Formats: structure tokens, sequence, C-alpha cells
């Protein structure tokens, strides 16, 4: 079934 | 900002206490769903959600994961600045006029909780009370602190004392909050 | 008490006159303390603390990273506000009015509605009752239904409380008596 | 998957490839990506895009308004462009989120331009000792070398190579058998010249 | 760049395989690929901060791990015969960006050790009638009787590694279609101007790099263990 996505969030620096 | 609706497409929430994780949608100040971490389940919080609506709960263990990386180099950065505890406050009240022998739902909100760690129960005649307690998700605020819901299901009667007991860090005792008919 | 050191990612999307106006701020906030945040009016991550300038000048180098965050917009915040359309913009509960005398005050008790805008008024004799009539704050019981209270000083008579909502085409009408 | 693409498709040296790709069933959440793969090495990045056009130094990518079907535009078709060309669509679907699930893909056959294509088969003799092979070489890249019919006689593909140092491009086969009644007149006997 | 090892692997039915796989500097999500002729590029599962996301369609036999340093190792338990495969490795900086493949490990399952042969290699001089009609000399390589598929066919001439003018088979010939484990033939093809092949100080050599048993492996057969090995062919220049 086809899902809906959230906002992705991106690694630190570290 | 303004808007006619807002979406929170990604409350994401990690804390290093447990360490405990929260992933949920909200739209209109409203959870759509939250994704339990531990069962790897998406619960959608609407009938009409669980049948039209679709999400894999592996997008949100991934970006928990992401906030357990980013949370350790932000510790690192501001010298470990551990969160400060706020003192939240509690409303309890029914959903719908009380009727007696009309099954009615009692409502304990507790707003202003920060950190994300609160230990809400209810007591009916000073004892606890473990059946028909439900507890919505931690939902955000603008502020970034949190509010949570918690509910118990009853049947009105004549002899009825019900109490919410809230247990905070920012509390110096368990709140008890008396449900006034 | 022990210390806790708290993460939070907001993916927020506002959304104005259906989807002629979106906008999408992701934020990214240590504790209470939102240090960064890219917004698609601005389109490139800032800081917004001096604790994010190490994040925000690396998140905006990583050209991926940015062109993803920044196609969001469609990919999240207008993609899903289609779904809203078939789901959350269509949830329509109608409000359950009822007038009761407190425990003299008489409180018109409208629980249990979507979406949040609502009217209540009160009539003492089809004369609207403006003072003496108080009211509470629209109440979020947390399962997608709203709940409001609006009493009214009264000394009996018909008492009519008035409820407008979405949901009803008709306008409820309760009279006390 | 989501894609159907040809499974075939042949174009000219020096020319533009455009290799179609179909995908009605997209949404709005799903990216299309592009990837090819030369002989059994590993596979290699193209290109990617959500509904703009998008251009890199490989290749260009056109998606159509409606995003239901797209384009992957080589413009400078090389031999080494002889590829499997895989159009993907990153799905959004549960169990499958972000995956790219490979289809059967477009076999991309860049036909080199042989200038003067003189075909002749030669006999080989082996370097050290009974041994021979048969060499089907110098013929136009809109030829046919099929397989064998006799299992003891082995015919293999056809074969681009290019010497540099005179910018000559040239077919080749190679036949040989064990059966010393072999001779090359009769080798390639299934190739006959249109 | 995408690093795998090992490059190739000869296992039999039964025992177990550990593929390793680094990915490139910074990336921190790995996914594993299955390649087969037959079923094509098959998933298998991918891995992002040391747990394992997504999952494809793949018995408990294939598990994998990942690592601190983002590093991630398959595992085969229980090899059967359809086990053998490329299995490529692709990585990205984070699970949802682009994935960037490895060049792979190529597994090949048998039934016994005995089935692994190495290849010989001919060199076939220039005919003369294409050396007076075109004024080109080309030189066929030929590697027979080889198995796995575990191959690598170069051209040296006066010591020095040579592509221009080469053209070898881009997949091989199975010298007996029916049998599974078939060996391999493997022809190439270096064409050179008939100047060149004329002068005699001219030496022209086929190299073909054959990839089998190890030390960790018995041989009870009365023929030389097919290890790993270049067996190579020679030819020099004449007039
Ligand atoms: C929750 O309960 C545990 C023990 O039952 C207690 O240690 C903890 O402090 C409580 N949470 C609070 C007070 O926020």
């Amino acid at each position: 079934g086809q899902v809906e996505l959230g906002g992705g969030t991106p690694i630190e620096s570290c | 900002i303004v808007a006619d609706h807002v979406a929170s497409y990604g409350v994401n929430l990690y804390q290093s206490y447990g360490p405990s994780g929260q992933y949920s949608h909200e739209f209109d100040g409203d959870e759509e769903f939250y994704v339990d971490l531990e069962r790897k389940e998406t619960v959608w919080q609407l009938p009409l959600f669980r049948r039209f609506r679709r999400f894999d709960p592996q997008f949100a263990l991934t970006n928990i994961a992401v906030l357990k990386h980013n949370l350790n180099c932000v510790i690192k950065r501001s010298n470990s600045t551990a969160a400060t505890n706020e003192v939240p406050e509690v409303t309890v009240f029914s959903k719908s006029p009380v009727t007696l022998g009309q099954p009615n739902t009692l409502i304990c909100l507790v707003d202003n909780i920060f950190p994300p760690v609160v230990n809400i129960t209810w007591l009916s005649n000073g004892h606890s009370v473990t059946e028909g307690v439900s507890e919505t998700s931690f939902l955000s605020k603008s502020d970034h602190s949190f509010f949570k819901i918690s509910y118990l299901t009853f049947l009105p009667s004549a002899d009825e004392i019900y109490d919410c007991k809230v247990e905070h860090w920012g509390l110096d005792e368990p709140l008890l909050k008396h449900w006034e008919p | 008490s022990p210390e806790d050191f708290v993460y939070q990612f907001k993916g927020m999307c506002y959304f104005t006159n259906g989807t002629e106006r979106v906008r999408l701020v992701t934020r990214y906030i240590y504790n209470r303390e939102e240090y960064a945040r890219f917004d698609s009016d601005v389109g490139v991550y800032r800081a917004v603390t001096p604790l994010g300038p190490p994040a925000a000048e690396y998140w905006n180098s990583q050209k991926e990273v940015l062109e993803r965050t920044r196609a969001e917009l469609d990919t999240v915040c207008r993609h899903n506000y289609q779904l809203e359309l078939r789901t959350t913009l269509q949830r329509r509960v109608e409000p359950t009015v009822t007038i009761s005398p407190s425990r003299n005050l008489l409180v018109c008790s409208v629980t249990d509605f979507y979406p949040a805008q609502i009217k209540v008024r009160w009539f003492r004799n089809d004369q609207e009752e403006t003072t003496g009539v108080v009211s509470t704050p629209l109440i979020r019981n947390g399962d997608w239904t709203f709940q409001i209270l609006v009493m009214l000083e009264m000394t009996p008579d018909v008492y009519t409380c008035h409820v407008e909502h979405p949901s009803l085409q008709n306008p409820i009408i309760v009279e006390w008596r | 998957m989501k894609t159907t693409q040809p499974p075939s498709m042949d174009c000219a040296e020096g020319r533009a490839a455009n290799l179609p790709c179909n995908h009605s069933t997209i949404s709005g959440n799903e990216y299309v990506y592009w990837y090819r793969q030369i002989h059994s090495q590993g596979p290699q990045y193209i290109i990617h895009g959500l509904k703009n056009n998008e251009t890199n130094e490989m290749a260009s990518l056109i998606i159509t308004e409606d995003r239901k079907s797209s384009t992957l535009i080589l413009p400078h078709a090389t031999l080494r462009d002889t590829a499997v060309y895989y159009c993907i669509v990153r799905v959004a679907i549960e169990g499958s989120q972000g995956n790219l699930i490979f289809g059967k893909g477009t076999k991309l056959s860049v036909k080199p331009n042989i200038q003067n294509p003189d075909p002749a088969v030669y006999q080989l003799r082996d370097s050290k000792s009974d041994k021979s092979v048969c060499l089907f070489t110098d013929f136009d890249s809109q030829t046919n070398v099929s397989q064998s019919k006799d299992s003891d006689v082995y015919i293999t593909d056809k074969c681009v190579l290019d010497m540099r140092s005179m910018d000559f491009k040239s077919n080749s086969a190679v036949a040989w058998s064990n059966k010393s009644d072999f001779a090359c007149a009769n080798a390639f006997n299934n190739s006959i010249i249109p | 760049g995408v690093t795998q090892t090992p490059r190739y692997l000869i296992k039999t039915r039964g025992q177990q395989v550990t593929l390793s796989c680094s990915p490139i500097s910074g990336h921190r999500s790995v996914s594993w690929y299955q390649q087969t002729p037959g079923q094509g590029l098959q998933f298998l599962f991918e891995y992002f901060s040391e747990t394992q996301r997504n999952k494809g369609n793949f018995p408990g036999r294939f598990s994998g791990r990942q690592f601190s340093n983002s590093r991630s190792e398959m595992n085969v338990s229980t090899l059967e015969l359809g086990d053998s495969a490329l299995y490529l490795c692709a990585s990205s900086l984070r699970r949802g960006d682009t994935i960037y493949f490895g060049e792979g490990s190529w597994l090949t399952v048998v039934e016994d050790l005995n089935k692994v042969f190495p290849p010989e290699v001919a060199v076939f001089e220039p005919s003369e009638a294409e050396i007076s009609h075109t004024q080109k000399a080309t030189l066929v390589c030929l590697a027979t009787g080889f198995f796995p598929d575990h191959v690598e066919l170069s051209w040296w001439v006066n010591g020095k590694e040579v592509h221009s003018g080469v053209c070898t088979d881009p997949q091989p010939l199975k010298e007996q279609p029916a049998l599974n484990d078939s060996r391999y033939a493997l022809s190439s093809r270096l064409r050179v101007s008939a100047t060149f092949w004329q002068n005699p100080r001219n030496h022209f050599r086929c190299q073909v790099q054959f990839y089998g048993l190890s030390e960790n492996d018995e041989w009870t057969q009365d023929r030389a263990k097919p290890v790993t090995q270049i067996v190579s062919a020679e030819a020099w220049g004449r007039a």
C-alpha cells in the first residue's frame, strides 16, 4: 500500500 | 506564521532519559498517528485513517536513529546543557454532560510538560484505577513543550470520587486534581 | 530529579487558501531551544541560535540534502495535503447541545464536534443575552473532537441556546424553559 | 514494479539515445531514478528527478507534466554507453519505502559506424601447435552472428575493437571446433549477406 | 567509492559465506542486492545505525550486520546451488538518498571442488590473407575449459598491457550447454597493423587471470589443485 512520508532529518557534522 | 491549516508531518522526539523516543504526525493540533517504536507498527488515531491512510514505521525508526545521533552532538556542543524542568498544569473535566448510568469519559489534560517524562494515573475513592485508562502521546506545542491527555471511561454514580494524579520532575509533590461534577 | 537531554525535529507544513500558499518549516530543537530551521520561503538552512552555525552551514553544503528538503514542499506538504482532502478536511462531527442548570446559572454544553469553527449564542426570550453570558475557550478533547461550555446568568421565560457549525446546515436551537 | 521500458533499443554511435519509460502509477512522493550496468559490473548511477527536467554531465532527464512517463536522453552515444538502462521509481510503499526495485530494463546497443565494410572470413593458425580458429571480421554493424547448430562448433558473438592509433573500428566474431573437418567457409554459414 | 571483499569466492553446499562492504566515506546507509541471470537484481536488506531497516523476501539464511563505521557484512547460511550469484553492495549518505553500488562479490556454489578447472590459453597468429588484404593483423586468444567464470583476460605486448584494438567477449561460452557446472570458453581479439606484427622483435602475450581455490580448501584429486593462477600464451611477430 502507498504510504505518505514525513520530513527527512539530516545527520549533524559529528 | 499565519495559515488556515498547520500540519506537523514529523513530530520527532528523543530524550536521553530511558532512552525513549516518539514519532507522530499532527494536523491542526490533533495527533493523526504515532509509531510504536518497539513493535514497529503505525497506530492511526481514527477509523477513517486506518482504512484510507498508510505510513511505513521504518521511516519513523530511521529518523529517531538520526535524532539519537544528533542529540549526542548538541550535548557536546552545548557543554552538556541539560533540560529545565517545567511546572505542568493539570485540568480535569468530562467529555460530555454526565448522566447517571450512561457511560462517559473523564479527561485529564496535563499541559506545559517538559521534559516529556510525566507519570499520570487516576484514583477512584482513593484507590488507584487501572481499568479504562487510556493516554495520548506527547502532543507538541509551538513553544516546543508538550501536553498529554489521559482518559478514564467510567459509569456515573452517586458516591463517585475521581482524582487525576500527575507526577513530574517539575513538581515538588504528586499533583492531585479532583474532578468537580 | 534526573537530568534529561531532549531533542526535537518538527517537520511543519503551513497551508492557506487550499493549495495556493504552501509553506514548509523544519525545526531543529535542542531541549526547548530551536537552533536551526529550514524555511521553504527562504530555501536554505539557517541557524536560529549560535548553537547551529555548524549544522546550518554543513547541511547547506550537501547539495542533495538541500534539494530534497526543498522538494519536501511537494513530496510531503503538498502530497499529504491531498490525503487530508480525502479524510481530515471532510470530517464533520455534529455538536451535541445540552442545556442544564448549574449546581442561578444556565450552561449550554456543546460537546464532541469537529472542526473547531463553532458559534454559540444565548437568548432569554428571542432577545439575545450579551452581558451575563460567560463562555470558555474552545476545549480540545484530544480525540479529534472539541467541546465548549457557554454559561448564562439568569433569573426566571424561555431561554434559548443557538449553535452554528459547518456540519450543520440548520443551526441547533435548544430551549430550556 | 511501477516502470515499463522497451526491452531492447538500438542506437547509432554519435547520435542521441532517447530511452523511454512509462510509470503512470507514480505518486507525488516518489522519485524517478535511472541506472545503467555495463556487462557484469556494478550499476552506475545516472540521474534522478521528481517533476522538473534534470541535466548532469552524463545525461538529461525529461519527465512529462503529468509525471506518467519519462525519457533518459544520452546526447553523445559512445560504444562505452552500451549497457542495460534501468528506469526505477523509488516507491513510497509499506515494506519497501525508499527501495530501488530493478526491472528488466532496456538493453541499449550503440551500433558503431563502419566506414568501409569489407567482410571476410579468415583462418588463424595456433602459435604453438593442429589447432586453428575462424575469424569473421570487418562486417557492418547491422549484421547478426547467430549461434552454431553443431554443439561441437562454438561461435562467439559480435565484438567491436577500436584501434585508436588509426581511428578504425571493426566488428569481429570467432568460431572454432575440434572436428578437423571444420572449414572456415562453412563456419558462420548461418550468416548470409542480406 | 564503495568497496566489497572478497571479489571472488568458491564454496560448496552447506557452507557459509561472509561478504564485507566498506561504504563511501561519510555514508551511513548500506543496502545489499543479489544479481542472478534468472531472477535479475533482487533486494536483500538495508542497514542504517547498526540496525536492519527494509528487508527483501529472502529466507533467514541471508542475514547481515552493520558496524559503527557504517561498514556492513552480509552472511549466507546453508549455501545452495541457486545461491551462486553476484552480491552487490550499495551505500548512500543516509537512508533515502541516492545509493551508489560497488563492484560486488562473485559467489559460485559448487557441488564439489572437483568441478573447478583452470583455463587453457591459446594464441592464434593472424592470417596472411588478412595481412595482405587489409594491412592489418588480428590475433585471437582462446581461454577454454575453466570453471567457474572468475576469469580476467588481458593482452600484453612487449611487456605492457594494451587496450587499443582489443576486444574480449562480454560473456563466455559453455562448452557443454546442458550441464549445470559446465566449463566455459572465452575469446579475445587484438588487431594491430600488419607492419607491427611483421616486426620479429614484437612479443604478444595473452594473459588470463583465474580465481580459484585457496589454501583453506583441501584437494584430494590427482590433478593439480586449481588455485588462483595466471595462465598465459605468447607469440612473437614474424615477417
Ligand atoms: C513514574 O514512576 C516511576 C516509578 O513507578 C518513578 O520513578 C518516576 O519518577 C515516575 N515519573 C515521574 C515522576 O515523572
